[PDB]
C-alpha cells in the first residue's frame, strides 16, 4: 500500500478500497 | 481522529484499517 | 449485468461531499 | 441499501443527505 | 454539503453532483 | 472567478450552484 | 442496461484535463 | 451529444477536445 | 454488456494506492 | 488481464497486489 | 490539455487518459 | 523521473506520453 498523506476524497477512496465488503466510516471529527 | 493520523500524518494500512467496520 | 463495485466507489466520493464535516457512514452487505 | 436505491438508478444530492451521519 | 476548499478535477465533479440534470460549465478564467 | 471563490476560497453549496446551467 | 450516470462522472474529469485553462460546458438533458 | 458518442464507446483525448470550450 | 474503459480507470487509481513507491505497468491490449 | 481478472468479478487489494511492479 | 502540476492518483489518471490502448508506466523513482 | 518533471514542474502532453508503453 501506498504511504504518504491521503486526503479528503482520496482519504475515503482509499478506506473504501482498503475495507472492502465490511464497509467502513468517515468521519473527520464528529 | 483519521484526518489527523493518515491526512496530517502518514498512517499504515493496518492503521487504515482501524477505520473499516 | 451492470457493477456494484464501481458504482460503490462513485457512491462513497459523493458522500464526501455531500455529508461534509458531519461524516457517514458506508456499509454494503454484512 | 444505497447501494440497492443508487445503483440500480440515480439518486441526488438530496437523496443522499439521507446516507448522511 | 462539504464546506472547504473545492480545486481542480474536485471542483468539476462537486459541479458535476451539485447541478445535476441541468449540467454546468467549467470556465477558471476564460 | 468560480477558481477564486470556490478553490481559492470556500463557497458554499449556492455558490457553487451559480455555475450550474 | 449501461449506466450513464457513472459514464458522466468520468466524462466531466476528463474533459477537464483535456480543455485545460479553455474550459468547458456539460450538457445532458435540457 | 457526448454522452450518446462517448458513453456508448470510448473515446479518445483527440475525439473529447471536440466537446471543449 | 459492461464496459471496460471506466473500469480501467478504477483499476488504475487502485494500483496506484496499492502499489505506492513500487508503482506498476498498466497494459490492456498491444 | 487484469481487465479480464478484475472487471468482470470483484478483485480485492491482495489480488491487486499481484499487478504491482 | 492541461497545464499545471499533475500529482498522484490524478498524475495516473491523466496518463490513462492520454496513453489510451497502449498503456503506461507509472515509475515514482523505482 | 515522472514526479518531478509532471508533478514537481508543469508537463506538456507529449513529455506526459514519454510515460506511454
Ligand atoms: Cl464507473
Ligand atoms: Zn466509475
Ligand atoms: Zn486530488
Amino acid at each position: 500500500f501506498v504511504n504518504q498523506h491521503l486526503c479528503g476524497s482520496h482519504l475515503v477512496e482509499a478506506l473504501y478500497l482498503v475495507c472492502g465488503x465490511r464497509g467502513f466510516f468517515y468521519t473527520p471529527k464528529t | 481522529g483519521i484526518v489527523e493520523q493518515c491526512c496530517t500524518s502518514i498512517c499504515s494500512l493496518y492503521q487504515l484499517e482501524n477505520y473499516c467496520n
